[PDB]
């Protein structure tokens, strides 16, 4: 009964708790595990340098997914392995399930002598299977770009397991590449989706070499606080530089501009 | 020391601060009464009658003052009471003064009479002041008063021409704090933050007078700053012995005698106390004390008292009411107005048609300020710092003209402007202090200043000051204003922060130094006269009379608090203090010791922006800040909207400070009267707080955090976020146009690419186009080039080119613009290198070149990053990615030559008793290095290369090749080359005794003077020279017979080819290889160098077979070398030197307790400071004279021969020092005592490491960088200098090992480890010094075409490194025609530069030919830049004056320092020389040489370093004069050529053409020749004709001095000239005519020319000149050297027919008064 009376309201945005959460992601970069299990293998060993991996985690968000394209080489006369040598961050905005990337792929002179190896994205919860939306994303990219081979491009999922960071890497099958581009259902249990659509690759973290990053030229990679500015047919150039953190100042100008008049 | 205690400092702290009342009782003057009234109490104190004039107390008029001081008192007629009693002690006395007087008595003029005596000491004759010689410090309490007194002092002394200015306050870069200024007016905190900074390149050395105004501030909480300032300056007098005068001005308060002792004031000389009777205007005091305690009832009661007292003066006297906020001033002014209309009490302020109410309403309209417009017509006004300044002077002007009756202002008016009023009311005495976080009574200074304005000087016969306060504080303000509030000490609260400041400054280094330092503090004097008051019982006072144990406990307590917070490292057993970088940050940035501990705890490289704002909020400067209940709601609205999240809750005060900082950046006006006050205090201190956090993490290499903190400094300074457009930083712009630009989401880096038309279309505002286009390019912007130069597979040198890409505007950018160069790694995580760049407006359009080294690992990283962030501008950054995908690394250096375990070779193998006598008694056998080469050097004739560490006995290996030359040909000639002239003389000293005093083979040392070097060549068998002295001679090899015939050529220390003057060393050896190639019988070449990584490149470049290549490495030194490299974290140079002072002593006792030690220091002044620092450290352990292994008196036949004061005191205890400022008299004596074992330690500077004939067992290299006075930046030690200093740690026949400790900065630690344990890689830099050598090879016709220039380059060491390291020379491939295209552009650009300067001729872009201009530059070894400028300035009417400002601008004189410690000493020498200058400003090295040359011509003896500065100026002046002689004569100019020929003999003998010709004779006085027109003597030949029987008298000399008068007269050249014209009749106009001139020297002379005041010994040069004087046209000229028989011919062609009378000149170049002149006629047909 309001016969006594009520109270007043105070607003609390949700990114503030996640901003404090993202400030401590560096503690996870020291406990990064990879999956071994009994998953057979498939071919092509993918080596991921630790420096770009730890940098990719600290600029991440514990709930909103971020993604980065993979570009790499293999040693001179040893074509059986695949060394990831650079992660390209492009304008994007993500949710707790999928990531939204533009239709255009990274095009630059530095990556001219490298081949695409797929893409890597963070995941809030560790799933025993590759997400059905990840098949749809990977297969649709292959349908628009023939440079992405089915047996060469992979999907690395950096799942946020408490206090840790476990990495799982998969690759698509002909059954998966098919159904994936047919998929119009953004669901978690879509139809035609079967475990026959993907198979795990072998991934090995190492400190033998060091990778680099590529970020947009006159832009930034994080568009989560400006999704209206995002459009799937946007074009972008790239520069040779390291990306900024998720909650960097240039990623959320509205929080600073709107606070300038009260 | 033993039994100390830890005290509780805050238990001994006077918490009330300035409100602390030490007097327990208060007695008022007679006539004081007090009434009880409406719930309050009033206390009245009557006005004091002036004291009857004392005996001998008359008012002194200004006329009786010293005449030089009356200009500062222009406008005053008679000094008042206190000034006339002080004029003698201030103007005619240097005593420390302390003047006590009530505010308004006129104490400032007494300080002026102190400043006038100081300025009068430094005036000179010209009528000005040598303002480079002194500086005065005026310390005022409030910054508002500082501004006012700068203007008044600047006007009262404007007639002197003296700069008085407030401090810039925001410039550690380009700190023009002073220099231009001479009287600095500052606050106590401002002068202390300056003197806290180390590095005495500051101008505090010139401080002769310090004025401490309102020194009763000692009782205030800011008091400790005055104690720290005085204790620092006074204790500095005890170490410098330079007196500094301290003048204190105080108010009438007790304990003034203790203040006098604290200022070192003699109580019978400088103490002056004038009680309140001496107030010029009598003051009636009324104190109102409120007993009411309700919050707003007391507010109304105060509002009733303020009304009834204004009514007591309404209409009769003006009233000035003081309140303590810029908001209550308007509320109160309206309060005592609304109350009057409530009673119709306003016809009193303004009359019926008043003469003032008309202009009070006509200017209330033009006021345009709404708050003041309401009150102005009624006769009211307000005044505070928030309003405009035109309003304040408007309020001041109307109040000064008796127009406004009531003025309600704050305390700023009392300090800023001298605006007195008859009645002054202080409404309330309570103010909010954000530092204390509560409400506090007003300060004692503010009260005394506001009530000091009561009573106008002349209009009022008395003043009426009214004080309204709470009743419980009446006893305080009664004592403060009636000379009864004692001045106490408030220091113990700030003792830890003040102790650390002296620790960082190096003034205190142990507890004893702090106890002595504490003795100068005002706390100590108060703790002696009233120890009882300061928590010390009178029982314990006499159990410790001077309080030695009490001060020791206070120091021990403060040191433990400082050690716990990691600012100091306290060794409790020794009492020693160790400085830290963290401790230096707190002192230099004025941070309390508790805050930096919080910083050291929470600062992490992975820190967020969220946590960063939290680390700032936890600063202990906000310890008293709380969160009030009335503030929680308004703070809750912002906490839920701040852009940076806050983790803690609103209940904690750390959250509140975070919200106020973010709101201040967003420029949001808050509400709470304490909230906005707390926000101001938080942010006014956030600038220096965040600036400290920036320097902390920047020096730690944290890249991500450095970018965050530096941006927070700029976000706080610019009051904006990064999210906003960087165009709002331009204040000249409306705020709403940029807001429409920002919300239009497009980047700011775009607008650079678009015209001023599309800018208005994007922003949808074509209203103002070019305005934004103007401000876009006014924004700073820099473009970054780079050229990667790989030194090693591990080390990489980087050349960064900075090109400014913006238009400069002094209105926006100022005098300079600052930037930060940041070199980050792959992950943008570690700052591999950071240095500081500063772009000054003077070079705002030039490219800047920066060089640095960064490490590299072999798994070649993807790229590095170079960021250039602006220091002030937000969002102003340029990052250049430095990729390594195309970089070509050099190859791994080959393994060294294995040192064979050979059998030790004795001198038996020489098989020559005459040769064996040179070594058999120095040592029995050779070292393993000298034995391996012996077969190849002594028994072979092949070219040898021996690369061994410094100290491997390589000089003897060079003697092996020399001893072989004398056996195959006893008359053989060898030329030995060494890079340094200091090495050449000691090698000349060593090889003279061995080869000439024992083998009787003549050895010589080249002079650098071409008048004698060619002569020592022919007669000498061993020629010793440096690269420059040999390059000039071997340039003419194909015409000089004695150059191409030498049997041996030895180049020493050839690893210096990569040094500064390495190219010249590369040219000569490459030339010797080419000459031996272009001739029969090759010249043997032996190369000695330090162990090289690419040694076989040098062996290939010098034709050394692999069998003859001996490339050793530092691991085979004959005496083992134990090298230790200690890193030091302190980034401040002067503070880092302090941090390694004690380790210098600790390394001596650890590595060489009994054997000799050499310590290298960066500066000359450091030589003595370290030598003293070592000794007192030796005495601190009570081991005095431990380094004196000789008996105290066996040195006084050596000791008392020197001129220095401290050198003799330090040598007495066994420690000497060497520096360039010392004598040559002094150095050879200290060196002898060092090798004698008498002294164990010597402290030599870095300048003497090449010219030292002493070796030690232990060498300490204290720091590895020095300060360059020209660029005004620190320069790292060259690696070649470090290798030389380590080489001195070598004693073969004395020690089993050699030790060396290198103390360096932590950043340079890994650099020395890679270039001291491994061989040194050397490169060529000839490609940057190509012009001068190409021109020489063109004159000698070695290079006749462009193909020849490419062929000549293949003979160089530069050609072979282009394939081993292509990227070092900006090559991208080592392919065959990659070299040609790179070599061809090098010869194409070098030849075109010479062709532009008119030195060579290019024909069909293939053939080259030298011009006469180039033949002069190559003949006299002069830069082509110098000769080109010589041709444009030498005119037909040039004389001795125009010549000296042509030789001045030579490129060979741009290289010696400009010392602005001296500019006014040169400015007055510009008035000393006989020849004035045109437009002279004295920051150009070419103007200094002109004044220095005239100072030498006039025999003006000057400094000891500027005397030796001319020695290297005159070392090149002869060749510069002869070059002009060859240029003026080539153009057919007669008079300038002969004037230049006379300039040669003028420089040689230091005279003038006007001066007497008898000034050449030795031992003649100055004015000896006023003794000539008295006795008929003019020429030098007269003395030789004056009779010996009477020339014994007259000259008044010493036989000694007339034995040298002959030696000059004998060798004085007089020559009999014979001249004839061949075929006088057969002369056809247009045919040949020859004049034959024969010279017979009349004499028989020995030795060279006698000129003692000239460094180089010269030979007699002569010219024979033909010309027509009336036409000013030289016809013939010819150089010649006259032995005793020489004949000259002068051929020319005849002009038209007629008579044509010519002149026959015979000029000398080293003697004045011998130039003959023969006239003749030539009948032509
Ligand atoms: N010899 C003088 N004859 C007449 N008036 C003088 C004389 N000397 C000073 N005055 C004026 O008396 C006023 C007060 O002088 P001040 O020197 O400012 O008082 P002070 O309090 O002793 O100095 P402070 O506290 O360091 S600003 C000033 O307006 C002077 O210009
Ligand atoms: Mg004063
Ligand atoms: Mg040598």
């Amino acid at each position: 009964p309001l016969g006594s009376m009520t109270q007043t309201f105070s607003s609390k945005t949700e990114w503030r708790v996640r901003a404090i959460s993202a400030a401590n992601l560096h503690l996870r970069t020291n406990h990064i595990y990879v999956s071994s299990d009994d998953i057979k293998e498939t071919g092509y060993t993918y080596i991921l340098p630790k420096n770009v991996l730890k940098k990719f985690i600290c600029i991440s968000d514990l709930r909103a997914q971020i993604a980065g394209y993979l570009y790499g080489v293999s040693p001179p006369d040893n074509p059986q392995v695949k060394e990831i040598r650079c992660i390209v961050m492009v304008p994007q905005w993500g949710t707790h399930q999928t990531v939204h990337l533009p239709g255009q792929l990274p095009q630059h002179e530095y990556l001219k002598e490298m081949e695409p190896l797929g893409w890597i994205h963070t995941q809030p919860n560790e799933s025993p299977q590759l997400s059905p939306q990840d098949v749809t994303t990977h297969a649709k990219i292959m349908a628009d770009n023939p440079s992405w081979d089915g047996e060469k491009t992979i999907i690395i999922t950096c799942s946020f397991t408490p206090g840790s960071c476990t990495l799982t890497a998969y690759k698509l099958t002909p059954s998966g590449y098919e159904w994936g581009r047919q998929n119009t259902d953004k669901g978690n249990n879509p139809k035609g989706y079967l475990p026959s659509h993907y198979e795990r690759v072998q991934m090995l973290l190492s400190d033998r070499f060091l990778g680099f990053f590529m970020v947009p030229a006159q832009s930034s990679w994080n568009y989560n606080f400006m999704g209206v500015r995002h459009d799937p047919n946007m074009k972008y150039e790239l520069q040779l530089a390291n990306p900024k953190e998720f909650y960097h100042e240039v990623h959320r100008p509205s929080h600073f501009l709107n606070f300038a008049l009260l | 020391l033993a039994p100390r205690q830890v005290l509780d400092l805050e238990d001994l702290v006077f918490t009330q601060g300035s409100h602390f009342m030490a007097n327990k009782r208060c007695q008022l003057p007679d006539g004081s009464f007090r009434r009880q009234r409406k719930g309050y109490e009033e206390v009245h104190v009557p006005a004091l009658k002036p004291k009857p004039f004392g005996s001998e107390e008359q008012l002194l008029p200004v006329e009786k003052l010293p005449k030089y001081a009356q200009a500062g008192f222009e406008g005053f007629k008679t000094l008042n009471r206190i000034q006339s009693k002080l004029y003698r002690a201030a103007l005619e006395t240097d005593e420390n003064l302390l003047l006590c007087a009530p505010t308004g008595a006129g104490k400032t003029n007494v300080a002026l009479m102190c400043m006038l005596r100081e300025i009068g000491k430094h005036i000179n004759m010209d009528g000005t002041i040598n303002v480079d010689d002194f500086k005065i410090i005026y310390i005022a309490p409030m910054r508002s008063l500082v501004q006012e007194m700068v203007g008044s002092f600047g006007k009262r002394l404007a007639t002197y021409g003296i700069t008085v200015a407030e401090l810039t306050g925001d410039h550690q870069l380009c700190k023009e704090e002073i220099s231009a200024t001479q009287i600095i007016v500052c606050t106590p905190e401002k002068w202390d933050i300056i003197t806290r900074k180390g590095g005495e390149r500051t101008y505090t050395q010139l401080v002769r007078l310090i004025i401490l105004d309102e020194i009763h501030l000692l009782h205030d909480d800011r008091g400790p700053v005055l104690e720290a300032l005085v204790a620092r300056a006074i204790r500095n007098i005890e170490m410098t012995q330079e007196d500094v005068r301290l003048i204190g001005l105080s108010a009438t308060l007790p304990n003034y005698e203790d203040v006098a002792t604290f200022l070192r004031v003699d109580p019978a000389k400088g103490l002056f106390y004038f009680d309140n009777s001496f107030r010029p205007v009598p003051l009636e005091q009324t104190y109102v004390g409120i007993t009411e305690k309700k919050a707003i009832k007391r507010f109304q009661i105060m509002n009733e008292i303020v009304y009834e007292k204004i009514m007591e003066h309404a209409g009769k006297n003006q009233v000035l009411v003081f309140v303590h906020s810029r908001k209550e001033t308007g509320k109160t002014a309206r309060a005592i107005r609304d109350m009057c209309l409530e009673k119709d009490t306003l016809g009193l302020f303004l009359r019926e048609g008043s003469a003032s109410t008309e202009v009070l309403r006509t200017e209330a309209e033009q006021c345009k300020n709404l708050e003041l417009k309401d009150l102005l017509p009624y006769g009211f006004a307000i005044h505070h710092a928030g309003m405009t300044r035109v309003d304040r002077t408007l309020v001041e002007d109307l109040f000064a003209d008796k127009h406004i009756q009531v003025l309600v202002s704050t305390a700023t008016l009392a300090w800023g402007v001298n605006l007195p009023a008859h009645t002054v009311i202080i409404k309330g005495t309570q103010v909010y202090s954000p530092e204390k976080g509560r409400w506090t009574e007003l300060g004692a200074l503010d009260i005394l200043q506001m009530l000091g304005r009561a009573g106008r000087p002349q209009y009022d016969t008395k003043g009426e000051g009214i004080l309204i306060t709470s009743h419980g504080e009446l006893q305080y303000y009664l004592s403060l204003l009636n000379q009864q509030l004692p001045i106490e000490s408030q220091m113990v609260s700030k003792l830890p922060d003040m102790l650390n400041a002296e620790i960082v400054l190096g003034n205190v280094q142990n507890a004893k130094d702090a106890v002595n330092w504490l003795g100068y503090a005002y706390l100590y004097i108060r703790m002696l006269r009233s120890p009882t008051l300061y928590g010390i019982s009178h029982d314990d006072l006499k159990g410790d009379p001077l309080l030695d144990q009490r001060r020791l406990d206070l120091v021990h307590t403060a040191a433990l608090m400082l050690d716990k917070n990691n600012l100091v490292k306290y060794d409790k057993k020794t009492g020693n203090f160790q400085v830290t970088e963290l401790g230096r940050i707190a002192s230099h940035y004025y941070i309390t010791n508790d805050t930096v501990q919080t910083y050291n705890q929470l600062l992490k490289p992975t820190l967020s922006e969220i946590e960063l704002f939290r680390v700032f909020s936890l600063s202990s400067e906000f310890k008293n800040i709380t969160v009030r209940e009335e503030e929680k709601l308004e703070l809750q609205k912002l906490l839920e909207r701040v852009p940076i999240p806050v983790k803690e809750s609103i209940e904690e005060p750390s959250a509140k400070i975070n919200v106020l900082l973010q709101a201040f950046i967003s420029q949001l006006k808050l509400e709470g009267f304490a909230l906005m006050a707390d926000m101001v205090y938080v942010t006014q201190s956030a600038g220096r707080l965040m600036r400290a956090i920036f320097e902390i993490v920047l020096n730690r290499g944290w890249a991500q955090l450095t970018d965050k903190t530096l941006n927070l400094c700029k976000m706080i300074d610019k009051r904006m976020w990064q999210s906003m457009c960087p165009l709002r930083q331009f204040r000249k712009l409306p705020e709403e146009v940029v807001k429409k630009i920002e919300k239009k989401n497009f980047p700011f880096e775009r607008l650079y690419d678009l015209n001023h038309n599309e800018i208005g279309e994007l922003i949808r505002m074509p209203k103002m186009g070019k305005t934004i286009h103007k401000y876009v390019h006014l924004f700073p912007k820099l473009e970054l080039s780079v050229h990667l130069q790989p030194i090693t597979r591990s080390t990489l040198k980087v050349e960064l080119t900075i090109t400014p890409d913006f238009q400069w505007d002094e209105k926006v950018h100022g005098s300079s613009e600052a930037f930060w160069i940041l070199v980050e790694d792959v992950d943008s995580e570690v700052i591999l290198h950071h240095e500081y760049f500063l772009l000054k407006a003077k070079y705002a359009q030039d490219e800047h070149l920066i060089t640095f080294f960064v490490p590299v690992f072999e798994p070649l990283p993807p790229q590095y990053f170079i960021r250039v962030v602006s220091d002030r501008w937000l969002s102003c950054e340029t990052q250049l990615p430095v990729s390594f995908r195309h970089l070509i690394l050099p190859e791994k250096y080959p393994p060294p030559t294995e040192l064979l375990d050979l059998q030790p070779l004795p001198v038996s193998a020489l098989r020559n008793s005459a040769f064996e006598s040179l070594y058999q008694d120095k040592f029995p056998f050779f070292n393993p290095i000298q034995t391996q080469v012996f077969n190849t050097v002594y028994n072979s004739d092949d070219n040898v290369f021996v690369g061994a560490p410094t100290g491997s006995g390589k000089t003897i290996c060079a003697e092996f090749a020399i001893l072989r030359m004398l056996l195959q040909s006893s008359e053989g000639r060898c030329v030995y080359i060494t890079p340094m002239e200091a090495l050449a003389e000691q090698v000349y000293m060593d090889w003279y005794e061995k080869f000439q005093d024992r083998l009787n083979k003549k050895v010589v040392l080249l002079t650098g003077e071409t008048s004698t070097d060619l002569k020592l060549l022919g007669k000498g068998n061993i020629i010793i020279s440096t690269p420059e002295k040999w390059d000039i001679l071997s340039r003419r090899w194909k015409q000089r017979k004695n150059v191409q015939n030498i049997n041996l050529f030895v180049v020493d220390e050839v690893h210096l080819i990569g040094g500064e003057n390495g190219p010249v060393l590369e040219v000569i050896c490459s030339r010797m290889r080419y000459i031996s190639s272009q001739i029969e019988r090759p010249i043997r070449i032996v190369a000695l160098s330090s162990s090289l990584s690419n040694a076989k490149d040098v062996a290939h470049w010098l034709g050394c077979s692999a069998t003859s290549t001996f490339n050793f490495h530092p691991n085979v030194r004959p005496v083992p070398l134990e090298l230790h490299i200690q890193g030091f974290n302190i980034s401040h140079t002067q503070t880092r030197l302090l941090s390694m002072a004690k380790p210098v002593y600790h390394a001596i006792t650890k590595h060489s307790p009994k054997k000799p030690v050499i310590v290298f220091v960066p500066s000359r002044k450091q030589t003595r400071l370290t030598a003293i620092d070592i000794l007192t450290t030796c005495a601190a352990d009570i081991q005095r004279q431990r380094f004196l292994h000789c008996t105290e008196k066996d040195l006084i036949p050596y000791l008392e021969k020197l001129s220095d004061s401290t050198l003799k005191e330090t040598l007495l205890n066994g420690v000497g020092y060497l520096h360039e400022g010392l004598s040559p008299m002094e150095r050879r004596l200290v060196e002898q005592l060092f090798s004698s074992g008498a002294i164990q330690v010597v402290v030599a500077s870095r300048s003497l490491c090449w010219g030292m004939n002493v070796a030690a067992h232990l060498v300490i290299i204290m720091d590895t960088q020095y300060y360059n006075g020209k660029i005004h930046a620190y320069v790292d030690y060259p690696i070649y200098d470090v290798l030389q200093m380590v080489g001195h740690a070598n004693r073969p026949l004395q020690d089993d090992e050699g030790r060396c400790v290198i103390m360096c900065q932590g950043s340079k630690k890994d650099f020395f480890k890679k270039f001291l344990y491994e061989p040194l890689p050397v490169e060529s830099h000839l490609d940057h010094c190509m012009h001068d050598h190409f021109n020489a090879e063109i004159v000698t016709k070695t290079i006749e075409n462009k193909q020849d220039a490419v062929d000549y380059l293949t003979w160089t060491f530069l050609y072979r490194r282009m394939t081993q390291n292509p990227n070092y020379y900006n090559l991208q491939g080592i392919s065959h025609r990659h070299l040609s295209d790179h070599l061809s552009e090098l010869v194409e650009q070098t030849l075109s530069d010479l062709e532009q300067s008119k030195c060579i001729s290019i024909e069909d872009e293939m053939d080259v030919a030298p011009l006469n201009l180039g033949m002069i530059a190559a003949y006299y070894y002069i830069n082509y830049t110098t000769i080109e400028l010589f041709s444009m300035s030498l005119n037909a009417k040039t004389k001795v004056r125009g010549l000296i400002e042509i030789i001045s601008n030579a490129a060979e004189y741009e290289n010696i320092p400009i010392r602005h410690h001296e500019d006014n000493l040169l400015r007055q020498l510009a008035q000393k020389v006989p020849h004035k200058l045109n437009n002279p400003k004295f920051n150009d090295p070419h103007v200094k040489t002109n004044l220095l040359l005239q100072a030498h011509l006039s025999r003006m003896q000057l400094s000891a370093e500027l005397q030796s500065d001319t020695e290297e100026i005159l070392s090149k002046a002869i060749r510069l004069i002869q070059a002009c002689v060859d240029v003026l004569s080539s153009n057919g100019w007669l008079s300038p050529a002969l004037a230049a020929m006379e300039l040669a003999q003028m420089v040689t003998q230091a005279m003038w053409s006007k001066d007497s010709y008898l000034k050449q004779l030795p031992h003649f006085t100055s004015e000896h020749i006023k003794r000539c027109t008295d006795k008929g003597v003019e020429s030098v030949f007269d003395i030789m004709e004056m009779e010996d029987e009477e020339r014994n008298a007259l000259l008044q000399l010493t036989d000694s001095q007339i034995a040298d008068v002959a030696r000059f007269c004998n060798r004085y050249p007089n020559i009999e000239l014979s001249y004839e014209v061949v075929d006088k009749d057969s002369i056809r106009s247009g045919g040949p005519v020859v004049v034959l001139v024969q010279l017979e020297r009349e004499e028989e002379v020995t030795g060279p020319v006698i000129a003692p005041l000239f460094p180089q010994k010269r030979e007699e040069g002569w010219w024979v000149v033909i010309g027509d004087a009336k036409s000013n046209s030289l016809i013939s000229i010819k150089r010649l050297t006259l032995q005793q028989k020489a004949k000259v011919k002068l051929d020319f062609v005849a002009p038209a027919t007629g008579a044509h009378n010519y002149t026959l000149y015979f000029m000398s170049d080293a003697y004045m008064g011998c130039d003959q002149e023969y006239k003749f006629s030539v009948d032509v047909k």
